[PDB]
């Protein structure tokens, strides 16, 4: 069905980066007529300012000057219910490094009952010239490997204890 | 031999008799009237018959009556004493009535006059002309009536009208027919349903019925104390399931903006229709009922705008629910019978959370597997009993016949015929038999290749080949009638049915779609080779043969359940059917017509009656239809057990005996088998002769090492441990591993260390044996084959490929990783050979079960080939009215103007033999049969759109299949496994380590009178010994628990305050005198409180009472936490759990249950084994299906605790159609290929069917037979225990 | 859908006449839907007079012929929409037509009584 997955926080300078905001609906049977709100603050901002606006499958980029062709829509597409207002960055740069906010409407249609709700998913992006491996990859990694080695010192030790041991029995025997 | 009883004969013995009365044994069964003619005289003169002679018996010689005689062995007892007072015994009137009322004509009379009756009362709305019928009926049972009166009288003494039970009946018939003729009262159905009482003078008149009616009665009346028991069990659970669940299932999603400013209750005082109720809840799209809420966030969600609230009724009509005590037990009764449970069990869960589960499990374990198998198994020792005497007492009547018949012996002392012996052998010779074998064979794979979508040529070529298949059967008789005697071949049943079958296909040929389906009975001449299709055949025959009688009983019961059923609610179905259909019509189940009240009968006996239960309580009320179906049930259910198992024993036992050898007369088949081996033989050494004529103690120093490296506990329970964390870490591969990247990272880096572990078990085990010892087990094998396939794994994504298909399918064959678990279990291990020996003991039974369904698979198809298509207007799903779109050019054709059309096809139908077979294992579980039989019954024809209830009289041909394909085939598979358990020499559930404890346990049972407390002497504790020793204090405390469970049943859901503190008040009344006990008992019984197990559990339950009133009040008071709260006053049941005490009904049963424990333990573990490599292998596959059927935003397999749920639901076979429908969805329109899945990259919505269809097939089977060895166990342990 | 009524009824002239209409019905009686229709002819073949009526209420159209002498004495609740008519006359001896409409029931009840009025 549907996955809430946050976004990733480590652009680099010159590639590409897709900022993920997915909302999905309590119950996906249901319909609605979902648009959504980008906005960014920068790392020496105050004020959070309207980047682009996503409505009935027609992107409107605001004249800026940080993403004037340089985002593209990467979300839910053919339909007017989106579930994924991500987006895309086609040439990474240092004015990228912010909050982003996705503000997401949804207008839920049901019997003699049209329901108007809101909801909002902040995205923190830090630019970096080089990926930086993470905490968690490299912690396993080592682990992994000296879990290897300690089994295999292990094993080799017990050979070598059971080899002298029926040695010395089939020799007293 | 024997007088005429003259008026001295009377005389002189009524003077006798005086005189004895004056101055002041057992009647013998080999005479008793009504029994036979005794061969003391052998005949009886011709010249007096029907006569008043003197009576033939001792025993009532010293009282007044006489005998009479009907040309027969029959003999009946009539008294002397004056009819009426009115009517001497040798009055002409008297002798004359005697005279009819003896005579079979007459009996025949009434036979014939009740079977008309009975096709009368099949008549819903009978015409004017069918008075002058009743009339002339009423008369008919007049003048038999009064000939019995007149024969022996009303109520003068013994021996008259009234003093046999069965004539009551007749009577009562009478009086209410003639009183209702002209006085009018009370309604027409009540005075119209029991003129149904007339059936059971079909009992009454039927030879045996009288018998077998009696035998049931009386197996009724000794089936108490399990009645009671289960009764019991069930309130408690009722009384569980009241207090954990009460008004959840009232839960329901109310709007968050009631506009109006209106409140909830301001708003629910004016709703009374369904769709007024749809503006203001939350309604599934077709469904009647508001979509059930919860509050934990385990349990169901509903959409934004939308809170949740408790207020409104409860689901199905208002039935459904744990509210009252009586819907809860009732409830619990369904769920005991597993009638439609999965409904209940969702909803159950939807309402509370997924955490309750749990309940559902311990239900399912207790009542609907351990209390349902012991009432079979009590039920089946009254046979085991009663056939035994039986055939004892028949041994000894035939033992003292021969020892008379002895006694007795002893006290005595050319032009045709020289050209019709070539075809003498020619047709007798074992060649032409196997090829007539060999024909019928492939006539029977010829015969399944039709199929809906067939080419011309293919058409054409099938009816060739049986046109040629039936000449070829039609010259082979001829060639037994004009070569061989018309006169001698007809003596042999094969002969008459080779017969029979040629010429209904002649009849065919020179001439329905029914017709051509007779061809299939030809498969069971292999019967006269096979000897399993011989087995059924017998069961068959002896279903109508010997215990024939049973049978026509079932028949007349199910009729005359269908009839009262009509009566009863037939006129409520049609008055009030908008109360139960939106269309105002009559619904596809109801009782309005005799065929339908039938259906409905048969239904419930199937085991599907709440569905139907709802309607009838919703048309015609709710006690009358609940004392309706539940007496169906318990007298259907009851008399088709009964058949079950008299069937079974009796082509067990009484059938195979080994009489003669195998097959005696040289087979045909055994004589051409052995041409051909000698044949084969002769001429593979001729072949071949002429052939012939044309022509450094290191090594050993390491291997012991590791061969002793692989065998110390330690490094088994390091694998086994590896083995247990490598299956763990497969659980979290949910479709929101995405969203915990540590979690991935850190179970993509632990595989590997899991293989390299794998794998170095794998090369020290290789080193350790060697590849003779390694190679020849089984276990390894599967070892190293998973070990295999994790390297393959490895070392594709080491060096890439992942993308590849081939690669990632081997990647989803991760999921059989568990299975490695299963060698170094004990218990698994040996289930595992335990149920590895059955296979080829069954293997034949599953042929031929597969053999009759192919035929009935055939059947089908000819029957409905390509039949299921429908019109169908997508938007709601409404099949097109036929006299809009009548067939398929005109569904087309507004296929161009119109958008949601479809010409659908139902997904599992009888277009092919494969789906044919699909579709009997649906109908054959009874689970989504009734999509099936709707289609079935509105066929019309091919390219042509069905009609309601145009082909209705189809629904005998799943009757039909069920009768036979589901009923007898299941007797044949118990009776092939009755007798594996009869040829052993000599329990192989129980690994060794629990062998020691079992024979250690053994003796808890039978243990030694324990020694009685001595008599204290003390001033005032005396006194008390006096008072806790006798049986009063014990029989009041016992009512005391009864009192308690009653106020603990008077709750219910919406009581007042004050009935709250009531209650609460009494139950602090009953802890105080519960504890004031403990204390009396703990004083006057000094040290010997505690040497019981019962005081012992009474200590405890005091404990846990007091201790649960008081963190109940606790809660209430402060940390609000209402499932907690339920959870914690659930210790009050323990003093009503005391009751089992004092009756020794649950004890023994107790018993049982911990002697069975043990095995049943070890296939617990091997099933969660299974259940949990097929829910692995569901969240691989099944895990982005369109949401469907019964696969929903709650149920599905998106993660293991969803796939569990799923795979617990269809253990038992519940819903097990509604989750594979969703898989069998392959291409558009009813897929999306291309379908974008936010947070992940699956592209794609559908599944694979074959995959689909093999999984809960094979998921099924699998859950069958181990539920069935699940059973044995515990039948084989209260075997012993009994 | 059942309804019971007497064949013929005799009145005496200048008496009260109450005419029953009796019907069954499965269903809850609910006024926001049941309809009743009472209507007057001559004779069999004779025009029929609208003259009391049940839409949502108790309507009474007040005809010239009955004057005011025509009134409600039943109770749809109970199933019983009999009418008291006060102060026969020769002049109403008639037929009277009983017609209901209770849903979702779709059957038409139909209850006719021939009133002949007495000296
Ligand atoms: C051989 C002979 C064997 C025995 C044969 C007879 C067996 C059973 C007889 C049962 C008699 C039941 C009489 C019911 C009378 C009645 O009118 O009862 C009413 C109550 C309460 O209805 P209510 O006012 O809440 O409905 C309000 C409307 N609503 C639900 C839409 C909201 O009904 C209730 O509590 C429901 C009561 C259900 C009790 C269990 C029924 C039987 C099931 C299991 C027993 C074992 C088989
Ligand atoms: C006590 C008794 C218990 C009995 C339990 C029975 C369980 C149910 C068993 C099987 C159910 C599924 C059967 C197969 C369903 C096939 C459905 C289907 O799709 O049909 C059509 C397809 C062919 O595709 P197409 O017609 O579009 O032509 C494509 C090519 N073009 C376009 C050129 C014409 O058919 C195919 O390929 C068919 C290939 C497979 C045929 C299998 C037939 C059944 C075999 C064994 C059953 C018994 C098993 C016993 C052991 C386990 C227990
Ligand atoms: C949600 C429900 C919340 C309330 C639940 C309340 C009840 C649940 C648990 C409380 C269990 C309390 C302890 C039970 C065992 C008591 C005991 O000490 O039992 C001893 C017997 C074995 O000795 P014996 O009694 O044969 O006496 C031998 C000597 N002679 C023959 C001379 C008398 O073992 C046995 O019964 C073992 C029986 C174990 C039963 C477990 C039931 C779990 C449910
Ligand atoms: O049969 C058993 C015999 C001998 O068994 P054993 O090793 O002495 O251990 C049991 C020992 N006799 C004891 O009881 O005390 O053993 C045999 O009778 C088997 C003889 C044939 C097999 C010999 C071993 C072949 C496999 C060796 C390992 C090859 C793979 C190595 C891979 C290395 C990495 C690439
Ligand atoms: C779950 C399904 C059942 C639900 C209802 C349970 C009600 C009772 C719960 C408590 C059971 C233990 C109470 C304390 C021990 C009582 C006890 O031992 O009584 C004595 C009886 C055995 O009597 P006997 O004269 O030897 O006859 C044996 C046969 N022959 O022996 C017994 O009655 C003890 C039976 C214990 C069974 C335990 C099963 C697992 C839990
Ligand atoms: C009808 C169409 C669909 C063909 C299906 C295949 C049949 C030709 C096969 C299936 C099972 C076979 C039978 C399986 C077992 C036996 C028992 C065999 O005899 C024994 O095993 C005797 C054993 C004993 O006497 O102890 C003789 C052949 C026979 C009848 C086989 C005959 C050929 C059968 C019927
Ligand atoms: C033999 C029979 C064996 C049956 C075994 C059944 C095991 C069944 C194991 O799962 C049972 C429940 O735990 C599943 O639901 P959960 O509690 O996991 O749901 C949590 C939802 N939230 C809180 C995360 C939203
Ligand atoms: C070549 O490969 C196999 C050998 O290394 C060992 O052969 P085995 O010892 O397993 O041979 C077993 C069979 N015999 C030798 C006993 C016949
Ligand atoms: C989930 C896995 C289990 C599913 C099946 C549970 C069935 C329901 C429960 O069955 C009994 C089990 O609790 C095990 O009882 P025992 O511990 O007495 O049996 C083993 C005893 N030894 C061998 C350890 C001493
Ligand atoms: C001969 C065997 C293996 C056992 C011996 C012990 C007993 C009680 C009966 C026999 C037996 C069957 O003959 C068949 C089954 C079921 C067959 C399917 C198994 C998956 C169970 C089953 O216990
Ligand atoms: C970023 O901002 C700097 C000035 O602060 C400007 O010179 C540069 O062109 C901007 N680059 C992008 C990619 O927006
Ligand atoms: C993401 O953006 C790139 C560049 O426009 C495009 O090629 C790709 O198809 C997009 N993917 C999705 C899922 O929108
Ligand atoms: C980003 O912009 C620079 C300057 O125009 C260009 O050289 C570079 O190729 C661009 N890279 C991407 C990935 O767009």
């Amino acid at each position: 069905g549907c996955v809430e997955v946050d976004s990733e926080t480590e652009a680099v300078y010159g590639m590409t980066f897709k900022i993920l905001c997915i909302s999905c609906k309590r119950r996906s049977e249901t319909n609605a007529e979902t648009f959504t709100e980008w906005t960014f603050r920068q790392k020496g901002t105050e004020e959070f300012v309207k980047i682009l606006r996503y409505e009935n499958e027609v992107l409107q980029l605001e004249e800026d000057e940080r993403f004037e062709g340089r985002v593209v829509w990467n979300g839910s597409r053919g339909t007017k219910d989106l579930q994924d207002l991500s987006i895309f960055i086609t040439n990474v740069t240092y004015n990228h490094s912010g909050d982003y906010e996705c503000h997401v409407y949804r207008l839920l249609f049901f019997e003699n009952y049209e329901h108007n709700t809101s909801v909002v998913k902040k995205i923190h992006i830090e630019v970096v010239d080089k990926a930086n491996r993470d905490m968690a990859s490299i912690v396993s990694e080592i682990m992994m490997y000296v879990l290897i080695v300690v089994l295999t010192i292990w094993l080799v030790a017990e050979m070598i204890y059971c080899y002298k041991k029926i040695a010395a029995a089939t020799e007293t025997a | 031999s024997f007088v005429h009883f003259t008026k001295q004969s009377l005389a002189l013995i009524e003077q006798r008799i005086a005189e004895r009365k004056s101055k002041e044994p057992k009647p013998s069964s080999d005479l008793e009237a009504g029994k036979q003619l005794p061969f003391i005289y052998g005949d009886i003169p011709p010249g007096m018959v029907s006569e008043p002679l003197e009576d033939l018996d001792p025993y009532y010689a010293d009282k007044k009556t006489f005998i009479v005689l009907n040309k027969g062995k029959t003999i009946f007892r009539f008294n002397a004493t004056p009819a009426l007072y009115m009517l001497s015994p040798f009055s002409p009137l008297r002798r004359i009535s005697i005279k009819i009322l003896v005579h079979s004509l007459f009996s025949m009379l009434i036979m014939c006059t009740i079977l008309t009756n009975c096709i009368f009362m099949t008549m819903n709305n009978p015409p004017d002309w069918t008075k002058n019928v009743e009339y002339t009926f009423t008369g008919i049972y007049t003048f038999e009536s009064l000939v019995k009166i007149l024969a022996r009288g009303f109520c003068v003494g013994e021996f008259t009208f009234l003093r046999d039970p069965w004539n009551w009946l007749d009577f009562v018939v009478i009086v209410f027919a003639y009183l209702t003729e002209f006085v009018n009262l009370g309604n027409v159905s009540a005075l119209r349903t029991f003129r149904v009482l007339r059936a059971l003078k079909t009992i009454s008149v039927i030879p045996g019925l009288k018998t077998i009616v009696g035998a049931l009665i009386q197996s009724v009346k000794k089936l108490s104390d399990v009645m009671i028991l289960t009764v019991f069990c069930l309130s408690v659970f009722a009384l569980i399931g009241l207090q954990l669940f009460m008004g959840n299932l009232k839960h329901k999603c109310f709007r968050n903006s009631l506009e109006n400013n209106e409140t909830l209750e301001s708003i629910m005082n004016t709703l009374e229709s369904e769709e007024d109720f749809r503006k203001y809840f939350y309604y599934l799209e077709g469904s009647k009922d508001a979509l059930l809420c919860g509050f934990s966030t385990d349990s169901g969600q509903c959409p934004e705008g939308y809170t949740c609230v408790k207020i409104g009724r409860n689901p199905d009509y208002g039935y459904t629910s744990f509210d009252t005590f009586s819907w809860a037990f009732l409830a619990l009764f369904r769920l005991m019978t597993q009638d439609y449970w999965e409904n209940l069990y969702q909803q159950t869960l939807r309402a509370a959370g997924k955490t309750y589960m749990i309940f559902f499990v311990v239900v399912i374990f207790l009542g609907s597997f351990y209390l349902i198998n012991l009432i079979l198994a009590v039920v089946a020792m009254a046979y085991e009993e009663q056939n035994q005497a039986n055939i004892e007492e028949a041994k000894q009547k035939e033992l003292e016949f021969q020892q008379m018949l002895d006694r007795l012996k002893k006290e005595q002392e050319p032009y045709w015929i020289k050209f019709k012996k070539c075809i003498y052998f020619i047709v007798m010779d074992p060649f032409v038999d196997l090829a007539i074998t060999i024909c019928i064979v492939l006539n029977t794979l010829f015969m399944a290749m039709e199929h809906h979508p067939m080419t011309e040529e293919f058409k054409n070529v099938l009816a060739i080949g049986n046109l040629v298949f039936t000449g070829i059967f039609a010259a082979e008789m001829v060639l037994k009638l004009i070569a061989m005697d018309p006169y001698e071949y007809f003596q042999v049943g094969w002969n008459i049915f080779d017969s029979l079958i040629v010429t209904l296909s002649l009849v065919e040929l020179f001439l329905l779609s029914v017709l051509r389906s007779f061809r299939l009975l030809r498969v069971f001449k292999l019967a006269k080779s096979w000897p399993t299709l011989n087995m059924l055949i017998k069961i068959i025959g002896n279903s109508v043969g010997a215990l024939g009688n049973l049978t026509l009983v079932l028949a007349i019961i199910v009729f005359i359940f269908a009839v009262v059923g009509m009566q009863l609610f037939g006129k409520s179905y049609k008055e009030c059917v908008c109360k139960i259909n939106d269309d105002c019509t009559l619904p596809r189940w109801h009782m309005n017509d005799f065929f339908h009240s039938f259906l409905i009968v048969f239904r419930v006996l199937c085991g599907e009656w709440i569905e139907t239960m709802w309607d009838c309580m919703e048309v015609a009320g709710q006690a009358m239809c609940l004392i309706v179906y539940m007496m169906v049930m318990v007298i259907g259910n009851l008399v088709v057990l009964n058949l079950f198992l008299a069937l079974l024993l009796s082509s067990f036992s009484s059938d195979n005996l080994t009489a003669i050898e195998e097959d005696p007369d040289a087979n045909n088949l055994q004589i051409a088998v052995t041409r051909i081996k000698k044949g084969i033989n002769y001429v593979k050494q001729t072949l071949r002769e002429f052939i012939l004529k044309a022509f450094g103690k290191i090594w050993w120093n390491i291997r012991k090492t590791c061969y002793k490296i692989v065998e110390h506990s330690w490094f088994e329970s390091f694998i086994v441990l590896m083995i247990l964390l490598s299956s763990g870490a497969l659980a979290f591969e949910d479709i929101y591993i995405e969203r915990k990247k540590t979690i991935k990272i850190i179970l993509e880096y632990a595989d590997k260390i899991f293989t390299y572990i794998f794998i170095l078990e794998m090369l020290l085990k290789w080193i350790a044996y060697g590849y003779k010892t390694y190679f020849t087990n089984a276990w390894c094998w599967l070892d190293f084959l998973i070990v295999d396939v994790s390297l393959v794994t490895l070392v594709a994504n080491t060096l890439g490929y992942s993308d590849l298909g081939p690669i990632k399918s081997l990647r989803t064959l991760r999921a059989l990783r568990p299975l490695r678990a299963l060698s170094r279990f004990e218990g698994m291990r040996v289930v595992v050979n335990a149920l590895i020996g059955a296979i080829p003991s069954i293997m034949n039974v599953l042929l031929v079960c597969l053999i009759f369904w192919l035929i009935f698979s055939i059947m089908g198809v000819n029957l409905f080939a390509g039949k299921f298509y429908e019109c169908i207007n997508t938007t709601d799903g409404s099949r097109f009215p036929a006299s809009q779109v009548p067939n398929r050019s005109e569904c087309f054709a507004l296929m161009n103007v119109s958008q949601n059309v479809r010409w659908k096809n139902l997904k599992v139908n009888f277009d092919n033999v494969g789906l044919g077979y699909l579709s009997l294992l649906q109908v054959a579980t009874f689970k989504g049969w009734t999509i099936i039989m709707y289609a079935a019954v509105d066929s019309v024809n091919v390219d042509k759109q069905p009609k309601y209830e145009y082909s209705l009289y189809m629904y005998i041909y799943f009757v039909v299949f069920i009768i036979f394909g589901s009923f007898f085939t299941l007797n044949l598979f118990i009776g092939v496994i009755i007798d594996n358990f009869n040829q052993q020499k000599k329990d192989i559930f129980m690994t060794e380590e629990q062998k020691k404890y079992y024979n250690a346990m053994k003796k808890l049972g039978s243990k030694k009178p324990q020694k009685p407390i001595p008599r204290p002497g003390n001033k005032i504790q005396g006194c008390i010994f006096d008072l806790v020793t006798n049986q009063a204090f014990d029989i009041s405390i016992m009512v005391l628990i009864c009192l308690n469970m009653v106020t603990m049943m008077v709750e219910k859901e919406g009581q007042s305050q004050h009935m709250t503190e009531v209650l609460y008040w009494i139950n602090v009344v009953f802890i105080i005198l519960f504890t004031g006990e403990c204390v009396l008992k703990l004083i006057s019984l000094r040290h010997y409180y505690f040497t019981v197990g019962w005081n012992i559990f009474d200590f405890v339950v005091v404990i846990i009472s007091i201790v649960g009133m008081f963190l109940a009040d606790l809660i209430e008071t402060y940390f609000v936490s209402p499932t907690l709260f339920r959870v914690i006053r659930l210790a009050r049941i323990g003093r009503i759990l005391r009751l089992v005490k004092g009756a020794k009904g649950i004890r023994t049963l107790l018993f049982a249950l911990m002697m069975s424990l043990p095995a049943l333990f070890n296939i617990g573990l091997l099933l969660f084994l299974v259940m949990f490599i097929y829910a692995i292998f569901g969240m691989s596959n099944f895990a982005y299906v369109k949401k469907e059927d019964g696969i929903n935003d709650m149920f599905n397999f998106e993660t293991f605790g969803n796939s569990m749920i799923c795979l617990f639901q269809i253990t038992t076979s519940a819903g097990w159609d509604g989750l594979l429908a969703p898989i069998l969805n392959s291409k558009p329109p009813d897929c999306d290929p291309k379908k974008v899945h936010p947070g992940s990259s699956v592209e794609g919505d559908c599944g694979n069917p074959s995959v689909g269809i093999f999984y809960f097939v094979s998921y099924i089977i699998i859950s069958f037979l181990v539920v069935v060895n699940m059973y044995i166990a515990v039948i084989l342990e209260n075997f012993s225990v009994a | 859908m059942e309804v019971t009524v007497p064949a013929t009824l005799n009145v005496l002239n200048g008496s009260d006449a109450r005419l029953p209409c009796t019907f069954n019905s499965c269903y809850t009686v609910n006024h926001k839907q049941f309809s009743l229709n009472w209507t007057y002819q001559e004779c069999n073949n004779c025009s029929e007079e609208m003259f009391l009526q049940f839409r949502m209420k108790i309507i009474n159209l007040k005809l010239e012929r009955f004057q005011d002498r025509v009134e409600f004495s039943g109770n749809p609740s109970k199933y019983d929409v009999s009418v008291m008519l006060r102060n026969v006359q020769p002049e109403d001896e008639g037929i009277y037509n009983c017609y209901i409409m209770n849903p979702p029931d779709r059957h038409r009840g139909h209850g006719k009584i021939h009133l002949q009025v007495l000296m």
